């Protein structure tokens, strides 16, 4: 099926499961709570969608019109977060479905945002830098006129087809025309480079999130006793399909904390090496010339890598990579969805039948929105994280060590020297920066979300069907937020 | 593991080498002087130049290993013909070398040469060379031109009466053609008069074993009844009287089988007509085309008033099928009102009486006073009422309950014998499997199925029914079951077969010269029927393209009757 | 060959080439040179063009003539994947295999590699 119906059926399943317990769990009158279930049907449709049409001067004096869209799914939390895509395949249905997904995406990881998505029907390869500049300026102005750009209203973010370069234009075109009198004008858009108020560690956000999500589930005895793992350090092998940003970052971190990468695939032919693949060497080889073809110490594996023997699978590629035909022929034990819906619902029942754990995509790749939330907070605070506290903490730690040293010397007469910290602690002290705080916050958020998802799945007597657990958790949170006001 | 490749131009090279050896004048190993004529030639080349010379003088006998070889009946004409054939590399007859070759071949004791001369004379037979053609036919009388000569004599019996070719023409072939009823004729009025004139002289119209060699009752008696009524008394009139009662016995056609009602020919195949097709093609099958083995394709023809029955039952009881109602709810229920029975023995079809209960997709055996059905069921649901289907008599009567509760089960007479493997309580898989034979109408004891597998694809393996593996949701995935269980009482040993990719649930059973063919199937993964037909032979261990039916239907009844003239002519 | 049998000789040569072991490498080139068959040389050239990648790792590339390898590489018919592999093969042909696993002297065979056909970043 398509994407719209696929994401629409999940909400129906979640609401049908929730309603039975939610009728009595929230009751505080004539047993009319069943008629109160219109709240659920309020959540389904998108509140607002807008379509644009604006002219451009062009570099040759010609005139053209460009169509753009923006949708806002939920308004239960005032600031809305979404991406901007530059492609000719954009449509109103796609953007509204993506906004609907983004609302639950933010709700799962306790990010107080709404949900939005934008798309401009344009091919970036057909225009030079000046045309893209004009497109971005005019689009931002048109969005600002109707009220879809405000820092307290709607906050865009980069998509796969756009970079920080466009967001730099958006920020200063909003901060000098409409939001000139706004003190928080620069907080309208997240994802901008450092010099205009970006955040550190934004590049490796999604890989860190994927790795933390995998780790939080690979260290649970109850869940991995169902299949049998002895997990965490058993040198479990994994294969990565798709060598984009998220795949590369997650693979490096997994290798760094004790994992073996056996095979790496892409749109073109793949490779295979049972001895393991060094992430740095492979990254340098790819950066050197195009794809990873002809990598030394890598046999050119033939056949479906999705069916290759492994323990962890990372399908970070286009949609519906795993289907009904492919489902029974795979040998992996854990599926970690790194992209937007790698698997089809028809193949999900197949995995559930043979007790194959599938970590939902709604939870795994929330690092991108978590760091965006952190960047928005930084822009609101007008100060980088940890600037006013690093020296204070260093002095406090040194005082603690000196105090324990003196107190220990007092009893034992010779002079002991416990004041010296370890090499790792010394390196951490010397090179403290914002990236450490960002990574700490991301890890904490992922761990808490994983614990909440596990407890919800346990409470509603679900097995390894974590997708439904995550959707139920998000729907319950949204209902709880939206009920206590109206 | 050596192989041998032979070129197609090696004959020319061999001929060139033989010519070079002959023209060299050397390498002579056999010297023969006959009639005072001395020549030099190669023995191998001389043997290869002619046809009967190699088999006569190079047969490895005592005379073939002697300095002098004795030849009797060989004239100079034969040697000249052999030399001309060797030089020109041509073997044909003309207007000046026809009678001489036939005359010289009589004393040569060469049957192949005589047959070739007779065939050439037949291919160049005119009114001015009737005597030469007759002499050539009498000299050889080849077994391949005998039928053509007999047909020519019969078609021109008026001229053959005074012609000498009638005495030299074959007599057995003409008699067989006269008694034959399947011969191609555009009419049965002038043709009958011509046959009568050819068989007997006009004076007769106006002991001998050959007279009784004609099987009048075996041939089409419908057109010859009038001639036989005016003819002398014969014991062949009982068949006509017996067949008269068969016209009003359409319902009891299988029961009215007679010793003279045997199935003509063995042209049994699969016809892409009948049944209800829901998946994977949404097209109703209506073209009743019969595949022609000579042509290799089911050419379209005028299927006027063709029997169009939907979801009809399939059974093989002495080439006669009897069924009541029809149900295909597993692959999509489709109500139908047309019922047809395949009776190739009688070469006729009729609308049988519809029974009260639509019970089908079972095993029907021609035993007792009527066909018996094992229990019964509705179209798609089990019912508390148990009755026996009697479409022939249209009598709805209560019957005793069956030993095993089976509703809409699958069963067929494999190799002319009724057999049942495992079972299924309709569309829902059960845990208890019992094998009840419809032929015996009782729960006969059999080996219990260790694995709850059913509705599998069955083919003809080791001349017995065999079910290996299966495809269902009971195994938790779309895999192949390693355990194969087959019950072969006659064979006494298990028949190993490849797993069936497509399950066969209540499908039509057809036997075509001991070659099982499967059309359609059950595909749980796709959620519909099978869009392709595949045959997986265990011995072959490979997939081969078999006869592809026009419509990918499941459980489509096969009808055998009189084919259209255009379809028969291909 | 003395019997003027093209088909049998060609089939035998093809079977030997398809069943040629690594330990009998010296028994193929010498046999082709001595026999001077009209089909064995073509089969050997095709095998070289198809297994140059494998021969580069082994010592067979060093044993092969440098001029013949350069001539084969110059023709636009060899099967190659990336310019780096072509450069490595040229270096292995123009230098010792053990040394690679010397760019001081620019060999003439190095010019056979199409510089514009390489990747811009690699170039």
């Amino acid at each position: 099926p398509n994407f719209f119906k696929m994401v629409e059926g999940f909400f129906d399943r979640g609401a049908s499961i929730v309603e039975d317990k939610l009728v009595e769990d929230l009751r505080t009158e004539e047993q009319k709570r069943n008629r109160v279930r219109g709240i659920l049907r309020i959540i389904k449709p998108c509140n607002h969608v807008l379509s644009l049409s604006f002219p451009i001067r062009r570099d040759d004096g010609s005139w053209e019109v460009i169509e753009g869209y923006r949708a806002q799914h939920s308004q239960h939390r005032t600031p809305c977060k979404g991406g901007i895509r530059y492609s000719t395949d954009v449509s109103v249905d796609e953007v509204k479905a993506l906004a609907s997904l983004m609302t639950y995406k933010c709700a799962v990881v306790d990010v107080p945002f709404g949900g939005a998505k934008a798309g401009v029907k344009i091919n970036p390869k057909n225009y030079t830098d000046n045309e893209l500049e004009k497109i971005t300026r005019r689009f931002t102005m048109e969005l600002a006129k109707k009220g879809f750009i405000g820092p307290g209203i709607d906050v865009p973010a980069p998509d796969m087809s756009t970079g920080e370069r466009e967001m730099s234009w958006i920020a200063d075109t909003y901060a000098s025309t409409i939001g000139h009198y706004d003190i928080n004008a620069h907080a309208c858009v997240t994802g901008k480079p450092i010099s205009q108020g970006g955040i550190h560690g934004r590049i490796s956000a999604t890989g860190r999130g994927v790795f933390h999500g995998i780790e939080n589930f690979i260290n649970e005895a109850s869940y991995m006793s169902i299949l049998g793992m002895t997990p965490g350090f058993g040198d479990k092998t994994f294969v990565v399909q798709g060598f984009g940003n998220v795949g590369l970052h997650s693979m490096r971190y997994l290798h760094r904390f004790g994992a073996k990468c056996i095979a790496v695939g892409e749109s073109d032919g793949s490779i295979w090496n049972p001895d393991g693949i060094d992430p740095k060497e492979l990254e340098d080889f790819k950066l050197q010339h195009g794809s990873i073809l002809g990598f030394p110490k890598a046999k050119p594996y033939e056949g479906s890598i999705l069916e290759a023997d492994c323990d962890i699978l990372i399908p970070a590629a286009s949609e519906k990579q795993l289907t009904k035909s492919n489902a029974p022929r795979v040998k992996a034990k854990i599926i970690a969805e790194g992209a937007n819906g790698p698997t089809t619902p028809e193949a999900d029942k197949i995995f559930l039948e043979r007790n194959i754990m599938v970590i939902p995509d709604l939870y795994l790749n929330a690092g991108g929105v978590t760091v965006s939330y952190f960047e928005w907070l930084k822009n609101l605070n007008h100060v980088s994280y940890g600037r006013l506290t690093f020296k204070y903490e260093r002095d406090s730690n040194y005082h603690l060590l000196m105090s324990v040293q003196e107190s220990l010397e007092r009893k034992f007469g010779g002079g002991t020297i416990p004041i010296v910290p370890t090499a790792e602690f010394q390196d951490r002290i010397s090179g403290a920066s914002e990236k450490d705080i960002v990574h700490s916050g991301l890890a904490y958020t992922m761990e808490r979300s994983a614990r909440q998802i596990m407890r919800t799945a346990m409470k509603y007597n679900l097995g390894l069907d974590l997708r439904t657990a995550a959707y139920v958790n998000a729907i319950e949170k949204v209902f709880k937020v939206y009920n206590e006001a109206g | 593991v050596n192989n041998t490749y032979r070129s197609a131009q090696h004959s020319q090279a061999l001929l060139r080498g033989l010519l070079a050896l002959r023209d060299s004048g050397i390498l002579f190993d056999v010297v023969l002087v006959v009639e005072g004529r001395h020549i030099e030639a190669h023995r191998i080349l001389l043997a290869a130049s002619c046809d009967y010379f190699r088999g006569m003088f190079a047969g490895g006998l005592k005379e073939m290993e002697q300095e002098e070889v004795l030849i009797h009946g060989v004239s100079y004409n034969a040697m000249c013909q052999i030399l001309h054939f060797i030089y020109t590399s041509e073997l044909e007859l003309s207007l000046s070398n026809v009678q001489e070759t036939l005359v010289a071949a009589c004393q040569l004791q060469i049957p192949e040469i005589i047959h070739f001369c007779c065939d050439f004379l037949m291919s160049w037979v005119d009114e001015e060379n009737i005597l030469d053609v007759y002499r050539l036919a009498e000299l050889f009388d080849l077994s391949r031109l005998t039928e053509q000569l007999d047909t020519y004599i019969l078609k021109n019996f008026v001229a053959f009466s005074r012609t000498d070719k009638y005495r030299q023409l074959p007599l057995e072939k003409v008699y067989s053609l006269l008694s034959s009823n399947r011969l191609e004729v555009s009419c049965e009025t002038e043709v009958y008069e011509g046959a009568l004139l050819y068989h007997y002289s006009l004076e007769q119209v106006q002991p001998p074993k050959l007279l009784e060699t004609v099987r009048f009752p075996l041939m089409e008696a419908e057109v010859l009844q009038r001639l036989h009524d005016k003819l002398d008394p014969s014991p062949l009139r009982d068949t006509v009287a017996s067949a008269l009662m068969y016209h009003r016995n359409e319902s009891l056609q299988p029961s009215l089988q007679s010793p003279q009602t045997e199935l003509r020919s063995d042209f049994q195949c699969v016809v892409g007509f009948g049944g209800i097709h829901s998946t994977p093609s949404t097209v109703l099958s209506d073209q009743a085309k019969y595949l022609n083995p000579l042509l290799g394709e089911w050419k379209h023809f005028t299927a006027s008033l063709a029997p169009r029955m939907s979801n009809q039952g399939i059974a093989v009881l002495n080439n006669f099928v009897y069924l009541i109602g029809g149900d295909n709810n597993v692959q999509g229920f489709r109500a139908e009102s047309r019922c047809w029975r395949y009776d190739p023995r009688h070469n006729r079809w009729f609308q049988i009486q519809s029974l009260q209960q639509e019970h089908a997709d079972l095993s029907v055996c021609v035993v007792g006073r009527y066909i018996y059905a094992v229990a019964g069921r509705d179209y798609h649901n089990d019912l508390n009422a148990v009755e026996r289907y009697d479409p022939a008599t249209n009598s709805w009567a209560y019957v005793a309950p069956l030993k095993r509760e089976v509703y809409a089960h699958a069963g067929a007479t494999l190799e002319g014998k009724m057999y049942i493997t495992c079972g299924r309580r309709g569309e829902d898989y059960l845990k208890e499997t019992h094998c009840y034979d419809p032929g015996s109408n009782t729960w006969h004891t059999l080996a219990d199925g260790p694995v709850r597998r059913a509705w599998h694809g069955m083919a003809t393996l080791l001349n017995k029914l065999y079910v290996i593996g299966g495809s269902n949701n009971d195994a938790g995935y779309r895999r192949d079951v390693h355990q194969v269980a087959c019950y072969s009482c006659t064979s006494g040993q298990w028949s190993s077969v490849c797993p069936l990719p497509a399950g066969h649930g209540e499908p039509g059973i057809a036997v075509l010269d001991n070659r099982i063919y499967v059309l359609g199937g059950r595909s749980h993964n796709r959620g519909s029927r099978t869009g392709y037909v595949h045959i997986y032979d265990v011995e072959k261990d490979c997939w081969e393209e078999g006869p592809q039916l026009d419509n990918s239907i499941s459980g489509l009844a096969a009808c055998v009757l009189t084919l259209p003239r255009s379809l028969l002519l291909e | 060959c003395q019997l003027q049998i093209p088909e049998i000789i060609h089939f035998c040569c093809d079977f030997l080439m398809s069943w040629v072991d690594e330990e009998n490498i010296l028994d193929v080139y010498r046999l082709a040179e001595l026999f001077d068959l009209s089909r064995l040389t073509e089969q050997l050239d095709t095998y070289i063009l198809k297994n140059f990648v494998a021969f580069s790792r082994t010592d067979k590339y060093r044993q092969l003539p440098l001029e013949k390898v350069y001539s084969l590489l110059s023709s636009n018919r060899l099967e190659v994947s990336c310019e780096t592999e072509v450069y490595e093969g040229a270096l292995l042909y123009h230098y010792s295999l053990e040394q690679v696993q010397s760019l001081h002297e620019p060999p003439k065979l190095l010019e056979t590699v199409r510089f514009p056909l390489m990747e811009a970043e690699v170039l």
